[PDB]
RNA sequence: GCCUGGCGGCCGUAGCGCGGUGGUCCCACCUGACCCCAUGCCGAACUCAGAAGUGAAACGCCGUAGCGCCGAUGGUAGUGUGGGGUCUCCCCAUGCGAGAGUAGGGAACUGCCAGGCA
RNA sequence: ACUUACCAACCCGAUGCAAACUGCGAAUACCGGAGAAUGUUAUCACGGGAGACACACGGCGGGUGCUAACGUCCGUC
RNA sequence: UCCUCCUAAAGAGUAACGGAGGAGCACGAAGGUUGGCUAAUCCUGGUCGGACAUCAGGAGGUUAGUGCAAUGGCAUAAGCCAGCUUGACUGCGAGCGUGACGGCGCGAGCAGGUGCGAAAGCAGGUCAUAGUGAUCCGGUGGUUCUGAAUGGAAGGGCCAUC
């Protein structure tokens, strides 16, 4: 909400003036933020997967999706159609809500001295990192939970290149360093 | 992308109708307008057409791109097909769901008298 | 060839029946279907499927 | 002895040997030895002919082998009746048509390549001739 | 080891062109088990459960190649 | 006359790549979505109510021979019939005549209906 | 944590081979239609009577054998 | 005994104690219909996680997949997911393919009744080709066909089935 209209007014002007875009549309936007855990211990028991789904629902709010195995790889003794991970792709108002609750409070708690990697782009404009610590977001208490499994986020953007993506993410509060 | 997916959706019926050899009512829906036309069994000549891009029909509504305009265009197609005398047309959804605005137009024509 | 042969008996008073096969260990529950009865000329339920 | 690493099938039909060779030009080296008749060419023969010229030039120039034994040849034991299935593979052979280039050499003088190919032809069963790279 | 044991009765490949049978729907004008390169051209009724083409009523049988992928269809000229 | 949308003919000389260009209309993006409808979660897709803004993406059009594609003439291989030879293979008379490759071509053409612009 | 007198996948260029390979592709043969001539209907259907089901060699295309056999097993004359 | 490929000489067919592999099943959904979807593999980025699990993007365009051996097919999908369902219906069937015969196979369309779909339409099992055994003898159910003086019954016939 606040960051939605903040991208609308200002921010967009910063990028426009920086990259001398002819059209407003050339400025990169943000479409989705994908949450992914992929515990992988489901081969031991299904309760771990259920607990993982509950934990990720705590952050997301509605429900997570369970992802099945695309192949029966013998190396990880996985069977086709065996749920081994959970995921969410929030979008729109909920997306901006989670982005606010993330940037405002969670990121400062994530190793203020480091924050995250500045070079974490794929090459097109995507921007992803692993929280590795599901206690940061505190929405839900963690003095009762059993495991401290991690978490991964990936921001998708329509940026042409990594330079454009990095400029857009800099325009926000993402400290990078 | 989306257009290619729609064509992929519609191909099977599109040509099953020609295999059966019947005149087909084809509808093309856009966010701003809607078109309908009766295509002959050979699929080369158009017998009747009507949309929201003409002065008539489009000058007597609120906004082209709603179910009311779809019903108006369906009425137009039904009346013009009846004038030409063609009957027993096969409606095709052209890859669109039948429940949306395409529900109208079809309903309007079948109540007008076109044998859906 | 563990699959065995069973007969589906019309629920109507007619003695007409069909024959088919089913697995005993995998689905021991009785099979219920709706098939045409040539004697009464109607679709009726069928039972007697071990 | 040269032979394929793996075989899709272990036995093959006899087949015939008709027509002219396909690769008839000196492509890799500067001098070549090309057949004039038709017939079989075994791995043992190819290996002996290779040694002939390789030792004729000792350590000089480069040598290419253009032919390769591809089809297997079967043979049933001595005191065995006719029939009772096909024989068992004993050796590998290469079918060669007239005009097929067999060996090539680059880094040697003509007056030495000629003698090396003469020695190799002495071993080969089919008659051959000496050819030059020339141009198109 | 082991030989012989070859299947028998590979049926048929081609049963005619033009007005060879003509009358009624026929049961030829198809390479059974083929499908590819022999499709129903609409003029003749579709395949059977075993991929067998046949006519509607009458007419000459013709072969054409049309459409994407350059597939061959069999049609019948109604008369 | 052009420009656009829909339905066809044909099925790469009709494709791909690179550069340029298009917004009156149309098209696509595009705003919201308590509802009709929907996500194995998400108005991403499907769907509904609209027209503030932009031709950026996509799409249409123009140029370009980098690739794909098409492709002679001639020769060669093979082959039906008749005849011949040192006959595991060939030759002659006659008829048919490739594949590959070379010169070269090539940045599609076309029918109907509807709309913008004369 | 560097080195490599070592080997080597994929990819690119050139060069061959395949009954169980094909992005190509004949000559013949076969199916169907029209036409002239020729042929003692040479074609088909029904009915009475049979014989025969050990084949041989030569040419062409092949499997097997050693492209050995007056060997052996197929297709066609 | 049955199925797939080559031998097999570009219609079909074609032998050898010739060269290679499979079958003697499975499914009440793995069938019908409606709606929707598209693969393998590689590269880049990211906690456990790594050569390979899951996530995002980009190459690639079927090298993926099919209940089972091989061939031929399949993007329209015959491949993948979901809703409702029992057409894996009954009596017929012009016409045709393949067999010495017994027989086997494909089949539009008609009558009755049924399922899916808004409708046009589709459905008489499964992408197709293997998953099989004649006759006799007898067993089970139905029948109002026969019933050795007459009325019954026994036995027999007919239909389904073992
Ligand atoms: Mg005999
Ligand atoms: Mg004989
Ligand atoms: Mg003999
Ligand atoms: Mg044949
Ligand atoms: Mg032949
Ligand atoms: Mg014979
Ligand atoms: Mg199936
Ligand atoms: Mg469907
Ligand atoms: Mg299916
Ligand atoms: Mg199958
Ligand atoms: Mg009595
Ligand atoms: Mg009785």
């Amino acid at each position: 909400a606040k960051l939605h209209d903040y991208y609308k007014d200002e921010v967009v002007k910063k990028l426009m003036t920086e990259f001398n875009y002819n059209s407003v549309m050339q400025v990169p936007r943000v479409e989705k933020i994908t949450l992914n855990m992929g515990v992988g211990e489901a081969i031991a028991d299904k309760k771990l997967l259920d607990n993982a789904a509950a934990d990720l629902a705590a952050i997301s709010g509605q429900k997570p999706l369970i992802t099945k195995a695309r192949k029966s790889v013998a190396g990880f003794k996985i069977r086709q159609g065996y749920p081994i991970g959970c995921k969410v792709t929030l979008r729109g108002e909920r997306m901006w809500e989670f982005f606010e609750r993330l940037i405002t409070i969670a990121v400062p708690r994530i190793r203020d001295f480091r924050g995250l990697s500045a070079k974490s782009f794929d090459g097109r404009g995507n921007y992803s990192m692993g929280v590795r610590e599901q206690i940061i977001f505190p929405e839900i208490d963690y003095d009762k939970v059993d495991r401290v499994r991690g978490l991964d986020i990936t921001i998708t953007t329509t940026a042409k290149s990594d330079e454009e993506g990095r400029a857009l993410l800099a325009a926000f509060d993402f400290p990078f360093r | 992308d989306k257009k290619s997916a729609r064509i992929r959706r519609a191909t099977r019926a599109r040509r099953k109708l020609q295999e059966l050899g019947a005149t087909r009512l084809v509808v093309h829906r856009t966010p701003r307008h809607i078109y309908a036309q009766v295509i002959a069994p050979n699929g080369s000549e158009v017998l009747v057409a009507a949309s929201t891009v003409e002065k008539a029909i489009a000058e007597q509504l609120k906004y082209t791109g709603n179910k009311d305009a779809a019903a108006a265009v369906g009425k137009a197609v039904a009346e013009r097909a009846l004038e030409k005398g063609i009957k027993d047309v096969s409606f095709d959804r052209s890859g669109f769901q039948y429940h949306g605005r395409v529900q109208a137009l079809a309903d309007a024509a079948r109540e007008a008298g076109l044998q859906f | 060839g563990i699959r065995e042969k069973i007969k589906l008996v019309s629920s109507a008073g007619t003695g007409h029946f069909y024959t088919t096969t089913k697995n005993k260990r995998t689905k021991p529950e009785k099979l219920e279907l709706k098939k045409f009865d040539p004697v009464v000329r109607q679709h009726v339920i069928y039972k007697e499927a071990k | 002895m040269l032979q394929p690493k793996r075989t899709k099938f272990r036995k093959m039909h006899k087949g015939r040997n008709r027509g002219l060779a396909q690769g008839t030009d000196v492509s890799f080296g500067s001098f070549g030895l090309k057949a004039v008749g038709r017939g079989r060419l075994t791995a043992r023969q190819i290996e002996a002919a290779r040694r002939a010229m390789t030792r004729a030039v000792k350590r000089q120039g480069k040598i290419w082998i253009r032919v390769f034994p591809d089809k297997p040849i079967t043979e049933k034991p001595l005191a065995v009746r006719m029939g009772k299935g096909k024989g068992n593979v004993e050796y590998w052979v290469a079918l060669i048509q007239p005009g097929k280039v067999l060996y090539e050499m680059d880094g040697v003088p003509e007056e030495l390549a000629r003698e090396a190919f003469k020695l190799a032809a002495a071993k080969l069963p089919i008659k051959t001739t000496f050819v030059t790279k020339t141009v198109m | 080891g082991g030989s012989t044991r070859n299947g028998r009765d590979s049926e048929a490949k081609r049963l005619g062109v033009k007005r060879f049978g003509g009358e009624s729907v026929l049961a030829g004008s198809i390479i059974v088990r083929q499908r590819g390169t022999k499709f129903h051209a609409g003029a003749n009724v579709g395949c059977g459960r075993d991929h067998t083409l046949f006519a509607k009523a009458d007419g000459k049988v013709k072969f054409e190649v049309k459409g994407p992928k350059n597939r061959k269809f069999i049609s019948i000229e109604a008369e």
